[PDB]
RNA sequence: ACUCUGGUUUCUCUUCAGAUCGCAUAAAUCUUUCGCCUUUUACUAAAGAUUUCCGUGGAGAGGAACAACUCUGAGUCUUAACCCAAUUUUUUGAGGCCUUGCUUUGGCAAGGCUA
């Protein structure tokens, strides 16, 4: 049947060790920061797409949140920008730096 | 095993032991020891009759000792 | 007992393996299933590439992440083994032979 | 060596006699080695032990609940009853 | 189970404690281990830990907790019985640890948790310092003791040593936060329990003397754990702990006899199924079975563990030895929390922690219903027994006994007290445990006490909860759609009731700002909002920092301002506060309450003011904790004491309403020292209008702060970015570019990490993890708290080159366009009048 | 480790009497529990066998001169 | 240390899918929008809902092959040289008497004397 194997520690070490070339060095999940499945999930679901991530193409036309009237809090001669809003603002917390969230979805903060 | 009776907080305190044969002592504790072994300072006996002898610092055993009460606060 | 033994190290740096190397044992996958460029592009960049390698990165994680939204198997077979069934078949018979004389065969076949 | 005959009478209400002359009835659902047993809900009698008294069957009888016997100070013990379902 | 209610009535069995972490997930990942000891049907599995304190599913997905969960249970010990273990599990974040503020009152003891590969952290150093100014006491646990064995792969000798100097910087900051006898804590003492928290690996140095006795001997565990838990050193041919350390190339006694046990076993089975051998395996007393040695490494070292170091018994120990019973500790606590005093007959009562007496309860944690539609109000049960619906008047937090009608009658459903299967089976409970009062969620906001109907008449609520953050990032709400406002405002209600920290705030600009602590505490709250307790999608604002207004020169003119009835007249020069004075009375070191002659020998010694000025009538802001400071230097020789003594009410409450409004963009002023340099006024008490003091005294406020020198200040916020070395000067490079300043960079003793101190204005703040964690390729992580406010540059009102829409404005100019777009913001005249 | 032994421990803390071998009950808050039965309790009475009562604010009885001890009904369960 | 405990490889057959069926990933049809647009083959590209398709697990059944080797838990479940009791039983100094009150007698509770 070949289908599940029982194996000893020594041939793990040996494998991993001839395996190092293919395998990369990375360890933490913190290096897949924001390019794990959950943050292409929530760059997919809205417009905004992060440098690294591909592009899209919107789920829906969305004109309700493409380009809203000013309104009186909305203007923008308010509206203090000490630093652009990347979209790595907006993937990192969905719920806050997005007017109309919808449907996202939720990405690990921290290991 | 072998373990010590907690008489650390009664050290040096005033409190009054029954002894066997329906003895009463009263003094301050002086010591103990692993088998209960304690030592009087100052003890004084009282009789059945109501006197009380002094006869000083003395060894208490724990196995004619019925129980101790401190007369101070422990 | 020797508090440092020659398989500590080994051990000590499997414990932090990547997927396939952390399990001691387990079973078998296919071996058309088995990405070895997966955790290549899941990484952030291969940095100091041309602008065409981005564009390959971008682009082949758009279509592993559109693969990974929509999965969901409703198919609860019966786990009717049409290959099987066509092995029991009296119009056919099982023999063994090499590889390179299936590939002609079947050249031959589709010929 | 097998040690069964102290398991088999463990949750059921027995009657021991102690060293003082006391019957004390209650649910033995604990031993020890020292001999030293405990009667949850346990009862105490002095006067005597009722088995079909016409006159009486409880006199001097004090239930005191979760006793908890020294084996210096016990003598014997005898099975009364099976425990309850609670 | 019936013993769990059982032993809820025997009031000194009761161990009220609470948790701190690093990171929520040590700290969790230890009560899910102790749920599992404790309940047997939970298991975790092996792909991820449980995380029982996880109830939210926003914790679950993010990883990081979001409420305090408060569960446990009935927990045995090794020298003594079951006792009924309550612990309320708080997140490890440093915005989040707001909320385990409310645990401060809900228990009065800490086992706070530090990593052991980590060491010590911003977040654990700032929940020794509140608990220690908390007067609760302190039990560490050294967390994730696998790391320094199996991550770092440390020499045991070495991570004896870095244990002993964490446990050393531990005790000196306790030292220096407190200086209490108590602050002893040391193995030996019974203050450190080294408890992994992963493979279920927790012990003391008792745990393991009773361990040896039960494996040979009969050796006094008391007496071993005494010598062995420091470096006392063990002489074999003396065969006891020799302090001399006769023996040339011996291990220390921890190093000898605890810590390497525990790296042989580790070695065994890390190392390989043959090093874990059955021979092995028999010489450490456990026969495994043939499935329990299939699985993986993980799980083979977790159950190795898990069997080999009993149910944590040591952990029970060590919290029965110095936690105190509710009985012994509800004193301090009644003295601490209780505004009434505990002289207070009462307030005695409740010191006694009697069941029978009068009921007073303090309700401060809130917690949602499955539905939602409804809320629990949990708390400690300080005094009396609650009873299901007995009806009880709920004062709340801004109860006072001048006005009754601040608190109303409710009636008390179900109890569901116990916790870790979360039921709600509890009829009544006995003083001193935590009760999740149902149906008196609504009259109640935050930090409330219930207390009986009619049994008392006189017993007032404990004082209002105080934190140690401040909240300071504002975020404007409005819905998509106004048809539906009102169900957002509900939602924003039980935002409000749900998170103590977060402040719900209605501007007269017809805007409703929501204030917290964090850019991902917002975050929480948002999604808490949206998914949960309001449906409606709702739309945001840019994230804004709350600005203070502080003065640098004294006052050129004095500013003076006449009531309406006669021309009666107040004039007043406002001047900057001593430097230094601002932090010493926001920390509550001086009281408007304390006497006046020691408030004037404090001054003398410390500032060394004047005693005249400090005899002065004084207001230090609202409830006297305000940095802008407010004395009465009226000069005695006129006729005025008499109608200031009689108007001393209108002026302070003047003062505070104008502390609380500023003249620039209305917000919070702070470091002014406001002198009140003379008042003419009829003593006729018709001409003294209440109505007529106030709006002056607000006006001579402003025209004081435009007289002197008037700055912007935005509150700096203390980061505490960990960094691996290579990283660091990089990591600087980020504060280059947010305009932070670098405050100090240390490496971390035993890690090859590398924490940095730095300062980031809040206005750059947003959003500044998110660029370090992206720049250092998510190898750098950050965690940012408020730290103090620093004047920003530039002036509010000279009239600077107005900026663009869209583009940041220079240095210089900082200050003018803050306050323009504030005071518009805020819905009030954007131009700043000098007249006015 | 005993049963008994370890039901008198888990005892301590709670109301519990102790009738001693020479007829003297002393009812009380068990303070502290040894293992060979030594009971030391804080603010008992003790109630003699010829019917005189009396308070003590502090006794140390030993287990040697100990007949029974009855415990609360909260241990039951 | 004693009794029962009893296979795993396999081949197929019939069911049910919980479980990232699968730590991989296609295609077809239909449906709504987007580029649409020149008719279908088609597309572009996303969503929605099916289906086929590569595969898999659980569970059950029937033959072959190691079926005699048991694995294993359960079944209280098996021993002496020389030293031992001031708190839990093969060393324990807890022994005697009179009076008072109750009970029809028998017996029960208290005090002292003692060596």
């Amino acid at each position: 049947t070949y289908q599940r194997w029982q194996f000893t520690l020594p041939m793990m070490s040996t494998l991993y060790r001839l395996a190092n070339q293919l395998l990369t060095d990375l360890v933490d999940d913190n290096y897949f920061y924001l390019f794990d499945l959950k943050a292409f999930f929530t760059s997919k679901a809205l417009n905004m797409a992060i440098p690294g991530g591909p592009k899209f193409e919107p789920l829906v036309r969305d004109i309700n949140l493409q380009d809203e009237d000013w309104n009186e809090f909305n203007d923008i001669n308010k509206i203090i920008i000490r630093q652009p809003i990347r979209t790595e603002y907006k993937i990192a917390f969905p719920y806050l730096y997005n007017n109309l969230p919808h449907h996202v979805h939720l990405t690990w903060y921290h290991t | 095993k072998a373990h010590p009776p907690e008489l650390k907080k009664f050290m040096d305190k005033k409190l009054s032991l029954k002894l066997n044969g329906g003895r009463h002592v009263q003094g301050i504790l002086r010591g103990f020891d692993p088998f209960m072994n304690l030592v009087i300072d100052e003890c004084v006996e009282m009789a059945t009759s109501g006197q009380q002898n002094n006869i000083g610092m003395v060894v208490i055993r724990g196995n004619s000792i019925i129980m101790l009460e401190a007369l101070e606060r422990v | 007992t020797p508090l440092y033994t020659d398989n500590t190290a080994n051990g000590i740096a499997l414990l932090w393996a990547p997927r396939p190397f952390n399990l001691r044992s387990g079973r078998t996958r296919r071996a058309l299933d088995i990405p070895l460029v997966k955790n290549w592009y899941r990484e952030h960049c291969p940095a100091g590439q041309p602008v065409k390698v981005r564009v390959s990165y971008q682009k082949l994680l758009k279509y592993y992440v559109l693969n990974a939204l929509k999965h969901r198997p409703p198919k609860a077979q019966k786990k009717r083994y049409l290959f099987r069934s066509f092995k029991a078949t009296k119009f056919f018979q099982s023999t063994k032979l090499d590889w390179v004389e299936v590939g002609l065969q079947v050249c031959r076949q589709g010929y | 060596g097998k040690s069964s005959k102290m398991l088999q009478h463990i949750d059921y209400r027995m009657r021991c006699i102690l060293q003082d002359g006391r019957i004390f009835i209650g649910t033995f659902k604990a031993f020890d080695k020292h001999m030293n047993l405990i009667l949850c809900d346990c009862d105490e009698f002095r006067k005597i032990k009722p088995k079909n008294s016409k006159q009486a069957e409880r006199e001097e009888k004090r239930v005191l609940g979760l006793v908890l016997l020294r084996g210096e100070n016990l003598v014997s013990m005898t099975v009364e009853g099976p425990p309850p379902k609670d | 189970m019936d013993f769990l209610a059982d032993l809820m009535d025997n009031s000194e069995l009761i161990r009220n404690v609470t948790l701190c972490g690093h990171l929520h997930h040590g700290k969790t990942c230890f009560v899910d281990c102790l749920i599992e000891q404790t309940h047997p049907e939970i298991r975790k599995r092996y792909d991820q830990d449980l995380c029982y304190t996880d109830i939210l599913f926003t914790e679950q997905e993010r990883g990081v907790g979001i409420k305090s969960t408060p569960v446990t249970v009935v927990l045995p010990d090794t020298k003594g019985k079951s006792y009924l273990f309550n612990i309320m599990d708080t997140p490890g974040h440093v915005n989040f640890s707001d909320e385990v503020t409310a645990g401060l009152r809900i228990s009065d003891g800490v086992v706070l948790f530090i990593d052991a590969a980590e060491g010590v952290m911003l977040n654990t150093e700032r929940l020794i310092k509140h608990a220690v100014q908390e007067r609760l006491a302190v039990t560490v646990c050294i967390n994730k003791i696998d790391r320094l064995i199996l991550e770092l792969k440390l020499p045991p000798t070495d991570a004896y040593y870095k244990l002993r100097h964490i446990v050393d910087e531990v005790n000196g900051l306790i030292s220096m936060y407190s200086t209490d006898e108590n602050l002893i804590l040391s193995p030996l003492l019974g203050n450190v329990c080294f408890s992994s928290s992963q493979y279920s690996i927790c012990f003391t140095l008792g745990s393991f003397a009773k361990i040896y006795a039960d494996t040979f001997g009969d050796i006094n565990y008391q007496e071993f754990a005494k010598r062995l838990w420091g470096d006392i050193y063990f002489n074999p041919k003396t065969r006891k702990f020799t302090k001399k350390a006769p023996t040339s190339s011996s291990q220390r006694s921890f190093v000898e006899f605890i810590l390497e046990p525990l790296y042989k076993i580790l070695a065994q089975v890390v190392g390989d199924v043959d090093t874990s051998l059955p021979r092995t395996l028999d010489e450490l007393g456990i026969h495994l079975t043939k499935e329990e040695l299939k699985l993986n490494i993980r799980p083979l070292l977790r159950l190795v563990c898990k069997k080999f170091f009993g149910e944590f018994t040591g952990f029970v120990d060590m919290c029965v030895q110095h936690i105190p019973s509710p009985k012994v500790g509800a004193k301090p606590k009644i003295e601490h929390t209780y505004t009434g005093g505990v002289d207070s007959d009462l307030g005695e009562a409740m010191s006694d922690c009697d069941p029978d007496g009068p009921l007073m309860c303090h309700t401060t944690k809130m917690y949602s219903t499955d539905d939602g539609v409804q809320f629990h109000a949990f708390g400690r049960v300080l005094s009396g027994t609650i009873h299901a619906g007995q009806p009880v008047k709920v004062l709340g937090e801004n109860y006072t006994l001048e006005d009754e009608e601040d608190s109303q009658i409710c009636t008390v459903g179900r109890l569901w007290i116990s916790v870790a299967r979360y039921h709600i089976e509890v009829n009544r409970v006995p003083a001193g445990n935590w009760v999740l009062i149902e149906g008196v969620d609504q009259p109640i906001v935050k930090t409330a006490t219930i207390t009986e109907p009619r049994g008392n008449e006189e017993a007032q609520i404990f004082r209002p909860l105080k934190f140690n953050t401040t909240s300071v990032i504002k975020i404007a709400v409005e819905p998509v759609n106004p048809s539906e406002l009102p169900k957002m405002l509900d939602g924003l209600r039980k935002v409000n009731k749900s998170y103590p920290s977060l402040t719900t705030k209605v501007e007269e600009s017809g805007e409703h700002v929501i204030l917290g602590t964090g850019e991902l505490y917002l975050d929480c709250v948002m999604h808490d909002l949206r998914k949960m307790y309001s449906e409606i999608d709702i739309k945001v604002a840019d994230p804004v920092v709350t600005f203070c207004e502080t003065v640098v020169e004294t006052s050129s003119l004095k500013c003076f301002a006449e009531t309406p009835n006669k021309k009666n007249k107040i004039t007043m020069i406002a001047e900057p506060l001593e430097k230094g004075l601002a932090e010493d009375i926001e920390n509550e070191v001086v009281q408007i309450t304390w006497n006046r002659k020691k408030l004037g020998e404090f001054f003398q010694t410390k500032y060394d003011w004047d005693l005249l000025a400090a005899r002065s009538i004084w207001a230090f802001g609202p409830d006297a904790t305000g940095p802008n400071i407010l004395v009465d230097d009226t000069l005695p020789s006129e006729v005025d004491k008499a109608l200031l003594g009689s108007v001393k009410d209108s002026i302070v409450q003047g003062f505070q309403w104008g502390t609380r409004e500023g003249p620039l963009c209305d917000e919070l002023i702070r470091n002014v020292k406001f002198k009140i340099l003379d008042a003419v006024v009829a003593q006729e008490p018709l001409h003294r209008g209440g109505g007529q003091i106030i709006p002056t005294a607000r006006r001579v406020v402003y025209s004081a702060f435009l007289m002197a020198t008037p700055r912007l200040m935005e509150p700096y916020y203390f980061v505490e970015v960990q960094a691996p070395a290579d990283c660091v000067s990089a990591v600087y490079t980020v504060l280059a570019r947010r305009r932070g300043h670098v405050t100090q960079d240390a490496p971390i003793p035993g890690s090859p990490l590398y924490t940095i101190k730095a300062f980031i204005p809040a206005i750059d703040s947003f959003g500044f993890e998110t660029d370090l964690r992206t720049h250092t390729q998510g190898q750098a992580f950050s965690l940012s708290v408020f730290h103090h406010w620093q004047i920003v540059p530039g002036d509010p009102l000279d009239k600077s080159i107005v900026i663009r829409p869209l583009e940041p404005q220079p240095a210089p100019h900082l200050a003018r366009e803050f306050m323009i777009k504030t005071r518009r913001r805020k819905g009030l005249s954007e131009d700043v009048s000098i007249s006015k | 480790i005993g049963v008994p032994i370890k039901v008198l421990h888990e005892a301590e803390g709670h109301i519990v009497t102790c009738e001693t071998n020479t007829g003297e009950v002393y009812r009380g808050k068990l303070i502290e529990a040894e293992d060979n039965m030594n009971c030391q309790m804080s603010n008992i009475t003790v109630t003699y066998r010829d019917g005189r009562v009396a308070q003590l604010e502090q006794v140390y009885i030993r287990g040697s001169k100990i007949r029974f001890l009855i415990l609360p009904d909260m241990l039951k369960n």
